[PDB]
């Protein structure tokens, strides 16, 4: 018992760390500028939209070579839930929001990106296999 | 899931037109000397669609419940350098 | 093992529209002597059912 | 005859950037 | 919620108008005998 | 009308499908096949 | 238990050691270069597909020399999982995802390949009846 | 008159070596 | 009217030795 509380205690610290990490500020937008994010950006494994306070948040979409869009997992944090960070480094992205939509463009898109050998969002944290068998 | 979807025109509709066609030209090479159709399409007409989807086609599962891990995984931390 | 014989059967044949037959596989007899009730849909050489 | 509309697709003239400045989260 | 309705006005009425058409066609064929 | 009874009693026939033989085919597992039972593992000792 | 033990030891040692493997490099694509792998080889019993950090890991068949494409099996290996294994040496192959198409070639193909006198994957794990019977 | 289409056909001009470096996985 | 396809039958022209080599299960 001594060992998991130890343990879930650096996991927490190891998250909150974030420590060495490379972010792409290179993000053009074309389109409805009225529902526009104040800022973009990416870590090189999720993408981030942040928006202001006044602004409704939209809903973002996935946007392949041939403009074909489809869902992509979202989770929306910040202190005032205003930046919505997409699980997915892509080239496009396609807001919308009602009969508005706006266009993102990564212009500075990594093809090969950053592999996941721990499991987790962190370099700092694994996820280990519990149940054996 | 959609794709391709086939309508089956011809077997639904082809029993039904041939015989009509064949009872004209009966009635008109008959003429020239000087039902079953609808029967045909009340059994043809009912037949449901197939739908074609390819390979590699992308697709969504929308997860109905919640999903559980506690039991199979754990976080333990990497130590620094 | 390759090689290993598979049984099935097919019943109830087609009906108006349908160009597909459902097949199930039941048993497979491995070369060495091994054998498993696999009572699986048989299908086409990409997935198609029947 | 008919088929189900598209969204509106966004007018692809007006492109600039999202970041006028950096984050605050970027810490900078 | 609402938005596009699709009534499927051609799986509806396409039985019957190309049968009615081809009806009088066949018919019309057949009285050009004479 | 003879043509309609002709036609009322043999228009409902089923079609048959001829596969040929040394077609292709796949049989996708239905089922958790587990072969514990009737193999082990053993290591070839080196050289 | 003890004979146990050390055998799944031993059997897990020769798994991992995998020495005596020649690898074959001598592939070609021509297709949708947007779901193209980073690498592609085979150590002559399966191919290995290993594909970037950020890109979808697409579907891969098997094309026959009437050009028929079929299901053919496949373990995800690697670390960060980004290696698709395929259990088949073949000529050619095609890769798929939603509406773009790759095909990969094999221009060292081998017909003869390595037997399986073993049952399992190495050439150092033997796969011995238990069952008796 | 009417049959199921198959999918796209990849074309058959930009041929290229999917290696352009060895991967690590061989240990080279 | 039609009739059920027969499968393909090979041709006869490239008719060549199975055997290149001697078996090694002859012992040979």
């Amino acid at each position: 018992q001594t060992r998991e509380a130890n343990a879930r205690a650096a996991v927490e610290a190891a998250f909150e760390q974030r420590v060495g990490a490379y972010y792409n500020l290179k993000y053009m937008m074309s389109g409805d500028k009225d529902i526009a994010p104040v800022n973009a950006w990416d870590d090189g494994r999720f993408t981030y939209f942040k928006f202001s306070a006044n602004a409704d948040l939209p809903s973002i979409y996935f946007v392949d070579a041939e403009g074909n869009e489809s869902l992509v997992p979202r989770t929306t944090v910040g202190s005032s839930n205003n930046i919505i960070a997409v699980h997915k480094v892509n080239p496009k992205w396609m807001i919308r929001l009602g009969n508005r939509a706006l266009a993102i463009f990564n212009e500075a898109y990594d093809p090969n990106g950053v592999p996941n050998d721990t499991g987790t969002a962190s370099p700092a944290v694994r996820r280990v296999n519990k149940g054996g068998n | 899931l959609g794709g391709w979807i086939d309508r089956h025109f011809w077997e639904r509709f082809g029993g039904a037109i041939m015989i009509s066609l064949i009872g004209d030209l009966g009635d008109w090479a008959s003429r020239q000397g000087s039902s079953a159709a609808a029967e045909a399409l009340r059994n043809s007409i009912n037949i449901p669609p197939t739908l074609y989807k390819n390979q590699g086609e992308r697709v969504n599962i929308l997860v109905a419940r919640d999903l559980d891990f506690s039991d199979v995984y754990s976080l333990e931390s990497i130590p620094t350098k | 093992d390759r090689g290993s014989k598979v049984v099935g059967f097919y019943q109830g044949g087609l009906r108006q529209g349908q160009a597909r037959i459902f097949v199930q596989w039941s048993r497979i007899e491995t070369p060495s002597g091994v054998v498993i009730n696999l009572d699986s849909p048989g299908t086409g050489p990409l997935g198609e059912a029947g | 005859c008919a088929s189900a509309p598209k969204p509106k697709q966004p007018s692809d003239f007006n492109r600039e950037p999202v970041n006028k400045t950096v984050p605050v989260e970027i810490q900078r």
